[PDB]
DNA sequence: CGCTCAATTGGTCGTAGACAGCTCTAGCACCGCTTAAACGCACGTACGCGCTGTCCCCCGCGTTTTAACCGCCAAGGGGATTACTCCCTAGTCTCCAGGCACGTGTCAGATAT
DNA sequence: ATATCTGACACGTGCCTGGAGACTAGGGAGTAATCCCCTTGGCGGTTAAAACGCGGGGGACAGCGCGTACGTGCGTTTAAGCGGTGCTAGAGCTGTCTACGACCAATTGAGCG
């Protein structure tokens, strides 16, 4: 059992940094990367909860994320909405 | 050598698939949900859509980061050289 | 009850250029997003263009003005060329 | 009173003007709706769809593929800045990103 | 003779909302730029100088954190390529 | 005549923005950046006017242009 | 400074999942003929806030010599990548458990046909 | 009074949802050599700065108009509607082939000679 955000692994951030097109990776980056990711989920999931609770539902749908991303301008295809 | 990492870039651009491990992402998502409101269950595809949208945010952040380091005459990333993004973009 | 989407119309328009080409459901889902995203952009713009002039009808000239503001290039007048053809031949 | 036809058939369009009229009306966008509007809108949907699908065909053909996948549409967009200025606020699910190395990073 | 401690403009132009471009040359500018779409227009004097305000506020927005980008590059001196950084990150030129 | 945006006008604007050093090769390309910004907000604004059959470029139509980049302002009839 | 040879790549075996025509079914939303009210055109008629020049000082450019500075190669070691080292939790998968909308319950009545 | 129907008063499984467990092994992690990168400094090499007197044109004053504005008659338009009737999705299982990979000789890279 481990809750401590490490599920965002070194191997994962390494590969994301690769796909973004960046080279050498000094070890200071990983904990700051986890932070910005948290803040982005804490923007989106907040409004996804408002979509779930507008219907008074007990489960988050793909629509509930999609319209939250849409109203926050970082729009997404492939899931309806 | 210390540098076949450049061929990693091209290989991880030949690839397109999501990079974070599934259950590990779901744990982080649930541990952001369960102290925000009561007992949020999630349909699998919604969690996947969150994962794609967030990995896209990070790939875009690193693309901007390459510009930040390269424009600072570096071919290496450092945290300050990410931190231009949050103040220049809008957040 | 039915899902509602655009799959057969996008797969029709695909034959307008590439009858040799097949589709994955995932790509069909991308196009089923792109279609109604253009709808979301235009219909709101036309309703706003009507509202900016207090009107009870969105109109041909409203959509023409919305599309004139949708793409910053030749594609706007190409879209206008297709739309003027459509409205002309429908009403003649 | 006779066997029916879509308005699109008189318009010279293949896209379905009638459900566009429905989507406007169910969309509640105004008290009335000029019939010219959905007729023109169907042509927007065709012209903007065909243009990107053609380039999607190019991306697939050049990668020697025969079934379209999101990769092809993403690369079709990044090959054309007139599409990039539309879709820059948009993510193509599972297409990844344009394969690109900036020249400063290369060997020698 | 040389300058020294060059802060004197910083302690003026951020103290009040003064307007920085002169009217008539900007007036012909927007008008001569408009007519390449459509001539025989008429132009509200309010409408053109409201665009002068928007252009000036946007020009604050074209330096304010653009000079921070040079500071990230460790130049105190802005160079044209800085715009090609900052303005690409804002998405206004690609 | 784009040259009516003079050197001291851009000095003043940048010094409201708090700038220190420039290299003189900045300004002539930055005039081009303002030229394309200014052209974009003009063509969008004038379109609403001419579409509404008015020939007079209306300050409402300047607001409705800046509003499409989200840069809202009041007093001009909003 | 061109060779040896290790490191990614490309053709053949064969297999197996997600398209593409189902396959009419068919459940229904598009069109036709009506019914129909009202807004925006078409259009006078009010007419300003647009376009259009003399006197008068200011707004911008050109010139003084020069260094803050960027870019230079000089100086300067750390810590990331690569690599092989082991230790472990992602994914898998099969069985658990419990929620919803259901048809008929079962019997019999709050409300009145 | 009468027929009957209408909630108390409720043990009967699919579909669905999410949970938690043990093994396997894909892979995360652990440690370290050591190169190659960020680097740490200062003129030395190259160019922004108010003038300082000076040229380029913007502005306080006048002076006319078909535009920009109301707001009535009305006719053309869509609203709204119900039947008829051409459309679109279900789900069922092909008929696959196309994409999926592993095996097994090509092309791209590290070492100094």
């Amino acid at each position: 059992l481990r809750d401590n955000i490490q599920g965002i692994t070194k191997p994962a951030i390494r590969r994301l940094a690769r796909r973004g097109g960046v080279k050498r990776i000094s070890g200071l980056i990983y904990e700051e990367t986890r932070g910005v990711l948290k803040v982005f989920l804490e923007n989106v999931i907040r409004d996804a909860v408002t979509y779930t609770e507008h219907a008074k539902r007990k489960t988050v749908t793909a629509m509930d994320v999609v319209y939250a991303l849409k109203r926050q301008g970082r729009t997404l295809y492939g899931f309806g909405g | 050598p210390g540098t076949v990492a450049l061929r990693e870039i091209r290989r991880y651009q030949k690839s397109t698939e999501l990079l974070i491990r599934k259950l590990p992402f779901q744990r982080l998502v649930r541990e952001i949900a369960q102290d925000f409101k009561t007992d949020l269950r999630f349909q699998s595809s919604a969690v996947m859509a969150l994962q794609e949208a967030c990995e896209a945010y990070l790939v875009g952040l690193f693309e901007d980061t390459n510009l930040c380091a390269i424009h600072a005459k570096r071919v290496t990333i450092m945290p300050k050289d990410i931190q231009l993004a949050r103040r220049i973009r809008g957040e | 009850s039915r899902k509602e989407s655009y799959s057969i119309y996008v797969y029709k328009v695909l034959k307008q250029v590439h009858p040799d080409t097949g589709i994955s459901s995932k790509a069909m889902g991308i196009m089923n997003s792109f279609v109604n995203d253009i709808f979301e952009r235009i219909a709101g713009e036309a309703s706003r263009l009507a509202h900016y002039n207090k009107r009870s009808t969105i109109t041909s000239r409203e959509i023409q003005t919305a599309v004139r503001l949708l793409l910053p290039g030749e594609l706007a007048k190409h879209a206008v060329s297709e739309g003027t053809k459509a409205v002309t031949k429908y009403t003649s | 009173r006779a066997k029916a036809k879509t308005r699109s058939s008189r318009a010279g369009l293949q896209f379905p003007v009638g459900r566009v009229h429905r989507l406007l009306r169910k969309g509640n966008y105004s008290e009335r709706v000029g019939a010219g509007a959905p007729v023109y809108l169907a042509a927007v949907l065709e012209y903007l769809t065909a243009e990107i699908l053609e380039l999607a065909g190019n991306a697939a053909r050049d990668n020697k593929k025969t079934r379209i996948i999101p990769r092809h549409l993403q690369l079709a967009i990044r090959n054309d800045e007139e599409l990039n200025k539309l879709l820059g606020r948009v993510t193509i699910a599972q297409g990844g990103v344009l394969p690109n190395i900036q020249a400063v990073l290369l060997p020698k």
